[PDB]
């Protein structure tokens, strides 16, 4: 299991940082080693540096000059640093383990890095009809950076869940919307609040609907 | 992509007799001839290194497998029979600084490069199968890099078999020296080593690394490669130091005798009465 | 290696045999890596070593390797085979990947889309704004067109669009929203697929 951490914005020709935690195994072993593989919006993968338990590492040599990578054994993490940074660094990054520095078996979920010189805002949840099956959910209005985690009834309520891809306006900020189905016989005897989280602002926003 | 993966241990052995050579390539016979360069003493504490890979262990604090001084030659000696040795590495830094010289064989041929090696801190060729047929060798494991190659020769490979080399490194030459002698328990005797070759490069070398072989090891014939099987490799390593050696060739021209002029009041007469 | 070249695109119809090749100098002579992926997933490997599944992997994955080719076979190809496929090598000290190929599979069904349209809430309103949503779900294939209209009369400025985008299910999401002035707030959402039009009204 790997866990990426960081931000997920980063102002132009300054530093991207990110961390990467490994939990069930120890760092400190000779047979894997621990890269990071970043992949633009709609385009491919493309491997970033690998490291070991040692502190050898290997580099991409179109970004060499601008990467580096370190390991902590003790805290069982993996860090790395790109500096320089303009909007062609702008990608989803995975934290994978390298079975003998080779291939990958275990990738990380995946943290989407925007580079930008624009500020943070955080969104203006609204709840969206509630019940006009019914269906009901909460529209994420502007905020920026993507992404906005939107759950329902904390993580009980995941049957009828749809979380629409978000829309950039032309005002430079996206905007997102939720829609759960659910049976017409539970109008009124059933809570249903929506939970909208945005790490970059630091917004945790439970709306009820 | 380097790997750690050796535990090496010592203990300590003595050279009787061995790791006498054919000072230069004139043929004598049925005479004593006095030369004085760079000899392994009689009966020195020689050290008899156990490489070893066990596949299957916990934590990173066993691996020890660091260079070894080269001092002014080496007498190297082994007796495998699985290829596991498969050639050297010598050179300063072993890094992409200076340049270093290394030695390969596999099955038909020898490689021997001068090239600014970026070495792997335990360098090992790699041997994979492809299509559950055929064996591969990959050098991704021995050098992350070989940039700005100065030297290259390739000939027939150099390697109950006991198998010596003597390497030196004088005025640009490195020379080496082998012989390949069948026993069967380091042996008592003589096996006068021939020379094999001499290298002209002007490179400084302080230290040298043996280079091993390993297998990937395959659990089952559906699955993927596991690591690597489980290996030993044991070698002798002495130092050369400038002695003066009576030597004995017979009738046929072979060295089939010697005398460490230093070792002893006893060989000292022998050699200062050009006698045995 | 230090070169991988993929196809773009590879498409086959259900239940053939789809063949994603990667091309490099020498392949033959290093292992070769394919990783399949989802979209808003992360890859998982479906080939190592150019012929060995992993655990889990179906049986209808088959690889090989010679020359300067790479071959990923998928025998009897189904709707959930529908993904993007990488070849990766190890050279000296570099990992290299190919550009990625987008396997289609062809004769899937048509799907009219679904249409929900959401009024402006009332605390949106509140706040001297107003939105409406126009949110499509589950329609083949992905191209889509959304039309606004305001009484009969057709509204073209405050429309944000989405472009598709492929789901689980290998269906397509688009969303729509118009901006407002609460004075300015009965309104359709016009969505048209392939000449057939849905229509939501609201007010
Ligand atoms: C060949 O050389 C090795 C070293 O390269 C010699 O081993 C050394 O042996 C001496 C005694 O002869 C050890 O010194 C003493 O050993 C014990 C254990 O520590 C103890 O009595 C003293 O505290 C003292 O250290 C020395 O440690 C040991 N060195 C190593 C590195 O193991 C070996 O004796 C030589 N063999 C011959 C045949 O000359
Ligand atoms: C054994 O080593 C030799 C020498 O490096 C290899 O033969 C060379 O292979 C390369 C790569 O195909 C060719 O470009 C050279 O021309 C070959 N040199 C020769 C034949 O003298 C050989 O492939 C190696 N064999 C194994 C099994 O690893
Ligand atoms: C060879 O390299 C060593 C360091 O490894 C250095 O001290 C020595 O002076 C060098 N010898 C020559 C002849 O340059
Ligand atoms: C080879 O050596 C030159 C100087 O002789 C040096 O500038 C260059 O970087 C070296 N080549 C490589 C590929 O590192
Ligand atoms: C030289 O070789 C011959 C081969 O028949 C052998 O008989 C003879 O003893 C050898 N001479 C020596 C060992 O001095």
């Amino acid at each position: 299991q790997l866990q990426e951490s960081g931000p997920g914005l980063v102002k132009p020709s300054e530093i991207l940082s990110l961390t990467c935690s490994v939990s069930g195994g120890s760092i400190n072993t000779n047979m894997y080693y621990w890269g990071w593989i970043r992949q633009p919006p709609g385009k491919g993968l493309e491997w970033i540096g690998s490291i070991y338990y040692s502190g050898t590492t290997y580099y991409n040599p179109s970004l060499k000059s601008r990467v580096t990578m370190s390991v902590d054994t003790s805290e069982n993490q993996f860090s790395l640093k790109l500096t320089s940074v303009t909007a062609a660094d702008t990608s989803v990054y995975f934290c994978a383990r390298l079975p003998l520095g080779e291939r990958i078996d275990y990738w990380g979920r995946g943290t989407l890095v925007t580079v930008s010189s624009a500020s943070t805002k955080g969104p203006s949840v609204f709840p969206l009809a509630p019940s006009s099956t019914a269906a009901l959910g909460c529209l994420v209005k502007d905020y920026f950076p993507e992404p906005v985690t939107v759950s329902w009834n904390s993580g009980a309520l995941t049957s009828g869940v749809h979380t629409f891809p978000a829309v950039l306006q032309s005002s430079g900020l996206y905007s997102l919307s939720s829609v759960v189905t659910v049976p017409s016989s539970s109008l009124g005897t059933q809570t249903y609040i929506c939970n909208v989280n945005h790490k970059p602002s630091n917004t945790k926003v439970d709306k009820r609907v | 992509q380097c790997v750690n993966l050796i535990t090496r241990t010592q203990s300590y052995t003595n050279s009787f007799t061995r790791g006498v050579y054919y000072p230069d390539k004139v043929f004598r016979s049925s005479v004593l001839h006095s030369t004085q360069d760079l000899f392994l003493p009689f009966f020195s504490n020689v050290t008899w290194f156990h490489a070893i890979h066990v596949s299957g262990t916990n934590g990173t604090k066993r691996f020890d497998n660091p260079a070894l001084p080269f001092n002014d030659g080496v007498y190297f000696a082994s007796t495998e029979k699985s290829n596991i040795i498969r050639g050297w590495i010598f050179g300063t830094t072993l890094d992409s600084k200076t340049q270093s010289l290394l030695i390969v064989n596999n099955a038909t041929n020898v490689v021997i490069k001068v090239c600014e090696f970026q070495f792997c801190n335990d360098p090992f060729l790699d041997v994979y199968q492809k299509n559950n047929k055929s064996w591969m060798e990959s050098e991704f494991r021995v050098y992350s890099s070989a940039n700005n190659c100065t030297f290259e020769y390739v000939s027939q490979p150099f390697l109950k078999n006991l198998r010596e080399f003597v390497f030196k490194n004088i005025d640009g030459y490195f020379k080496i020296y082998s012989k390949h002698t069948p026993i069967n328990l380091l042996p008592q005797g003589f096996s006068a080593l021939e020379p094999l070759v001499d290298l002209p490069i002007g490179i400084n070398i302080t230290r040298f690394q043996t280079l091993l072989a390993l297998h990937r090891s395959y659990l089952t014939p559906v699955d993927s490669s596991s690591g690597w099987t489980a290996g030993a490799a044991a070698y002798y390593v002495g130092y050369l130091q400038p002695r003066t050696f009576l030597l004995k060739y017979n009738e046929n021209g072979t060295i089939t005798d010697a005398v460490d002029c230093a070792l002893d009041p006893l060989s000292e007469t022998k050699c200062t009465l050009k006698s045995f | 290696s230090s070169d991988l070249t993929q196809p773009p695109s590879v498409s086959v119809s259900p239940g053939q045999t789809a063949s994603i090749t990667c091309s490099g100098n020498k392949l033959g002579d290093t292992y070769v890596f394919w990783y399949q992926q989802k979209p808003g997933q992360s890859p998982v490997a479906v080939i190592n070593e150019d012929n060995k599944r992993p655990s889990g992997i179906p049986e209808r994955f088959s690889g090989s390797n010679s020359g300067n080719t790479a071959t990923l076979t998928i025998s009897g190809t189904q709707t959930m085979d529908e993904a993007d496929y990488y070849c990766q090598v190890w050279d000296s000290s570099q990992m290299v990947f190919g550009g990625g190929t987008k396997l289609t599979v062809l004769g899937q069904p048509k799907a009219a889309p679904s249409v929900t349209l959401f009024p402006p809430s009332s605390e949106e309103l509140q706040a001297n704004k107003a939105t409406l949503v126009c949110l499509i779900s589950d329609f083949y294939p992905g191209a889509v067109t959304v039309a606004w209209k305001a009484d009969s009369s057709p509204v073209k400025a405050g429309v944000e669009t989405t472009t598709p985008s492929k789901q689980s299910n290998n269906k397509y999401a688009a969303s729509s929203y118009l901006s407002l002035t609460p004075e300015q707030w009965s309104y359709s959402c016009q969505v048209t697929h392939e000449g057939s039009t849905v229509e939501k009204t609201v007010a």
